[PDB]
Formats: structure tokens, C-alpha cells, sequence
């Protein structure tokens, strides 16, 4: 049913790949004892404010700690950050887009 | 399961030299390889986590590399404090699997043993037994021989020889040799001798005592 | 700081069961998986299994699936492992660990399990003082002989551990069904017998503690 936000850590499972139509495929693995849980997802500008104008993958969740999650997103143009997870330990990747 | 083959089983280097240990996995594990050090008498400690991530507080002379199935662990400028067992752990999938380990030892200059002999204590004699102890301390290399003589006659049974792990300061070894006799047997003889034979000399180091003293 | 404290050594008969504990402190017990690791007498490490302290969910190594059972207690923040149908193949040192950053970390101190039908035997602690005559050098070597105990381990210190430099403790060895250990210590000839030098020995399995001061033979 309704899950709460993951409180654990996320690490990149593979390198971020981009598609022809300017989206990105993010593969993350999760560390935490609270799965199944909803994955905190966000994007930011260089300043740090949340863009999050679009997220293709609806309702990203960790169902099993041992299994990684695919998330597709549409970052803004130029330098931005993909942010997976919450808190001081959140996974923060830089990204650049044509 | 993911099989992890570690090599070599044992390795010896001089102070300041490079240590190279490796682990090969039966399946592709990206860079989910971890490296652990275990000093004698201690628990395993994580030196390096996934993606060659040196743990906080771990000396920078330890490093690692590899991606897929071929993984290497390196010690630059190996110190004498570094004597231990080293293990790798794959953290890609369950069940977690370890390498069989590598024993690290130091090569140094040879050193003759310091030999000391000890008669049985009065408490043991009260208990009905008599153990004579010889300490062969701070020598190198590890190979050494001890011969016991009771009134000049060689005695091989009732001997217990125990080597220490390599000292983390001076890279030497020590060895304890205990001859155990019954009290009566012990009090029927007078001269007790231990002879240490080591590579450092052609002639054995001989230490003796007499009950009459 | 983070700590995992395991229960003491166990001597169990073949065929019986045992239950090792692992008390966590210094962090949210609920927040991290607990894993158990076996280390054989030949020093080989095998992974036994894992437990989620929040839900109690477990995953086992197929190799240990019929022998091991992992549990937790949120109240006492304690993880447990039970080993049934014990044989001498089960004699080893068992560790508990916290999985964090995807690695096994913050290992406990380990629990030595001995599967044998032999009795628990307390050690006899004997002082080793130099020969009755002379012994005149710049330094001097004393010793301590811990004879005839079972099972492992024993701990040995010199002067409550304040004297650690110049000490050689010799690994325990099995002889006639019992373990024997010994230690030497070397100090300047002015230190002893002027200042007291004492061997401290503990044998947890028998609740034996012995303090033996090294006395001159005359």
C-alpha cells in the first residue's frame, strides 16, 4: 500500500546513461533496514534549489535491499544535480545536458 | 556462490618493499571488493571498502584496484607493524564470500636467540609435576631446533615447542620449549640442559642447570 | 562509539546446541543489518547469515541453513545466533558484524566455541624465576607457565598490562588433551627483583583468575 520515505543510503550501481531524447537512466542500490520504502528523488540547479521539473519513473521504490532500482529522469539543461535519498548522506551526482 | 580465489597463501618482504596480494572472483562483481587486516590475537578490521575506498584512520600506504573479476591489494613501504593475515570479501551478492587469506611476514637480518633456562617452581613440585622451560628469544629466521638432555641423555618425549607470531617491532620470532617430567623422575636426575641450534651458528647455544644449586 | 560485545567462550558436548549473543551499542540497532561470520581453526572465513533487527527478516548461507538460526531482541539491543547438532567441525571463532557502507564492519571480539566431550579444567599457574645462582647481566628474563587447561582461551598480562614492552606470549598448544601456554618478560636487572613483577592469568571458561608474583628462588 502506502510506503514511507527511505531513510537509508544509496549508491550508484552502474554509471548514469542517457537516452537519445535527453533523459537519464539511474541505477542505484540501497542500504537500510526499512525496505520496502519510497526513494527520495530530486534534482537541483547549481545553486542548490530543487528543480525537480520532471521524473519519468513514477513512484520509485526499494522493494528488496538486495535488488537495485532503475529510475528515469529528465534533468534541466546545463549543469544540474541528481539527488537520490535524503539527509546528509544523500547521493548527489552532477550532470550536464545539451 | 561467487568463489573468491586469493593468492599467495604466504608472502615475505623486507621493510620498505611493496606487497601485492590478489583475489579473483568466479563471477563479475564490478568493484564490490573489500580488504581486511587481522593481526595475531585480534579481530578482522576493514582496511578498504567497495570502490577502493580507504577507511578513515587507515594509513594511506594501503591501496587497492580492479573491476570485474581481477582484484589487487597493495602495501607501499611495508612496515614491520604490517605483519598480519589479509582477507578479501566480495560484497556484490549473497552469500558473501571471502578469500582464503594471505600471511604476511617480514624479511630481516639474521639474529641469534637469547636462551634462558628455568627449573620447575616449588608449587608445581608440590602438585607432583616438574616442568623445565627454555625461552629462545628474538631470533631470525624462524627455523630453530632444541634438544633436551637429562644427565647428558637426550629426551624427546614430553617436549612442547611453541613459536610466537613475528614481532611487530623488531620482526623477530621467539620460541618456548617445555620439558615435562613427573616429580619423582625429575628428582632422580641432576643435570638439565637445553641446546639451541640456529642458522646463525654452527655450534649450538647451550644452557644448563643442576638441582643441587 | 559503536560497539558489538559478544558472549564468552563455550564448551559444549557433541550433539548439543549453543546460543551466542551480540549486544550492540553506540548506534541505532534497528538501523543496520547484523551479519555472522565463522572463522575455522585454519583461519578461513565463512559467511553464516544476516538479520534485519527492525523486522527480524533473515537470509542464510545455504551451507549454514540447517545449523544456524539468527534472532534479535530490540529491547536489549541484542542479536543472537543458535547452532544446533554440534560436532567438532563447529569448533571455531564466531564473529558478529554490522553491515554499513556495504561492507562488514565494527566486528565483535569473537566467541570461541569448543565442541568436545572433555571436561572444563582450570589452569595451574607457575612462576618461572631464574636459576638459583648468579644470573648477572644488563637485563633479566622472567616467565610464567600456564599449564593444563581446557578449553581455550586464556588471557595473560604482566603487571595488569602496564608492562607490555619486552613480553613474549607463546600460543597455547594441546598436549595430552589439555592446553598449555607460557610467557616471558625481559626487564633491566635493576627493575627486578627490586620492583614487583606479576603474571596475571584469566581462564573465562572456569572463572579462574590467578595473580602470581615472580619471587626469587632464594
Amino acid at each position: 500500500m502506502s510506503y514511507v520515505m527511505c531513510t537509508g543510503s544509496f549508491k550508484l550501481e552502474k554509471e548514469v546513461a542517457e537516452t537519445q531524447h535527453g533523459t537519464v537512466l539511474v541505477q542505484v542500490k540501497y542500504e537500510g533496514t526499512d525496505a520496502p520504502c519510497k526513494i527520495p528523488f530530486s534534482t537541483q540547479d547549481e545553486k542548490g534549489a530543487t528543480q525537480n521539473g520532471r521524473l519519468i519513473t513514477a513512484n520509485p521504490i526499494v522493494t528488496d535491499k538486495e535488488k537495485p532500482v532503475n529510475i528515469e529522469a529528465e534533468p534541466p539543461f546545463g549543469e544540474s544535480y541528481i539527488v537520490v535519498g535524503a539527509g546528509e548522506k544523500a547521493l548527489k551526482l552532477s550532470w550536464f545536458k545539451k | 556462490e561467487t568463489t573468491v580465489t586469493q593468492s599467495p597463501a604466504s608472502l615475505s618482504v623486507a621493510t620498505g618493499e611493496k606487497v601485492t596480494i590478489r583475489c579473483i572472483t568466479s563471477t563479475d562483481i564490478d568493484d564490490d571488493m573489500n580488504w581486511y587486516q587481522q593481526k595475531p590475537g585480534e579481530r578482522p578490521k576493514l582496511l578498504i571498502s567497495e570502490g577502493n575506498t580507504l577507511r578513515p584512520g587507515v594509513p594511506s600506504r594501503f591501496s587497492s584496484s580492479g573491476y570485474g573479476t581481477d582484484f589487487v591489494f597493495t602495501i607501499e613501504n611495508t612496515l614491520s607493524e604490517d605483519v598480519a593475515d589479509y582477507f578479501c570479501l566480495q560484497s556484490d551478492n549473497l552469500p558473501l564470500t571471502f578469500g582464503s587469506g594471505t600471511k604476511l611476514e617480514i624479511k630481516r637480518a639474521d639474529a641469534a636467540p637469547t636462551v634462558s633456562i628455568f627449573p620447575p617452581s616449588s608449587e608445581q613440585l608440590t602438585s607432583g609435576g616438574a616442568s623445565v622451560v627454555c625461552f629462545l628469544n628474538n631470533f631470525y629466521p624462524k627455523d630453530i631446533n632444541v634438544k633436551w638432555k637429562i644427565d647428558g641423555s637426550e629426551r624427546q618425549n614430553g617436549v612442547l615447542n611453541s613459536w610466537t607470531d613475528q614481532d611487530s617491532k623488531d620482526s623477530t620470532y621467539s620460541m618456548s620449549s617445555t620439558l615435562t617430567l613427573t616429580k619423582d623422575e625429575y628428582e632422580r636426575h641432576n643435570s638439565y640442559t637445553c641446546e639451541a641450534t640456529h642458522k646463525t651458528s654452527t655450534s649450538p647455544i647451550v644452557k644448563s642447570f643442576n638441582r643441587n644449586e | 562509539e559503536v560497539q558489538l560485545q559478544q558472549s564468552g567462550p563455550e564448551l559444549v558436548k557433541p550433539g548439543a546446541s549453543v546460543k551466542i549473543s551480540c549486544k550492540a551499542s553506540g548506534y541505532s540497532f534497528i538501523g543496520y543489518y547484523i551479519h555472522w561470520v565463522k572463522q575455522s581453526p585454519e583461519k578461513s572465513l565463512e559467511w553464516i547469515g544476516e538479520i534485519n533487527p527492525r523486522t527480524g527478516d533473515t537470509t542464510y548461507n545455504q551451507k549454514f541453513k540447517a545449523k544456524a538460526t539468527l534472532t534479535v531482541d530490540k529491547s536489549s539491543s541484542t542479536a543472537y545466533m543458535q547452532l544446533t547438532s554440534l560436532t567438532s567441525e563447529d569448533s571455531a571463532v564466531y564473529y558478529c558484524t554490522k553491515r554499513i557502507n556495504w561492507a562488514l564492519d565494527y566486528w565483535g571480539q569473537g566467541t570461541t566455541l569448543t565442541v568436545s566431550s572433555a571436561k572444563t579444567t582450570a589452569p595451574s599457574v607457575y612462576p618461572l624465576a631464574p636459576v638459583c645462582g648468579g644470573t648477572t647481566g644488563s637485563s633479566v628474563t622472567l616467565g610464567c607457565l600456564v599449564k593444563g587447561y581446557f578449553p581455550e582461551p586464556v588471557t595473560l598480562t604482566w603487571n595488569s598490562g602496564s608492562l607490555s614492552s619486552g613480553v613474549h606470549t607463546f600460543p597455547a598448544l594441546l598436549q595430552s588433551g589439555l592446553y598449555t601456554l607460557s610467557s616471558s618478560v625481559t626487564v633491566t636487572s635493576n627493575t627486578w627483583p627490586s620492583q614487583t613483577i606479576t603474571c596475571n592469568v584469566a581462564h573465562p571458561a572456569s572463572s579462574t583468575k590467578v595473580d602470581k608474583k615472580i619471587e626469587s628462588r632464594r
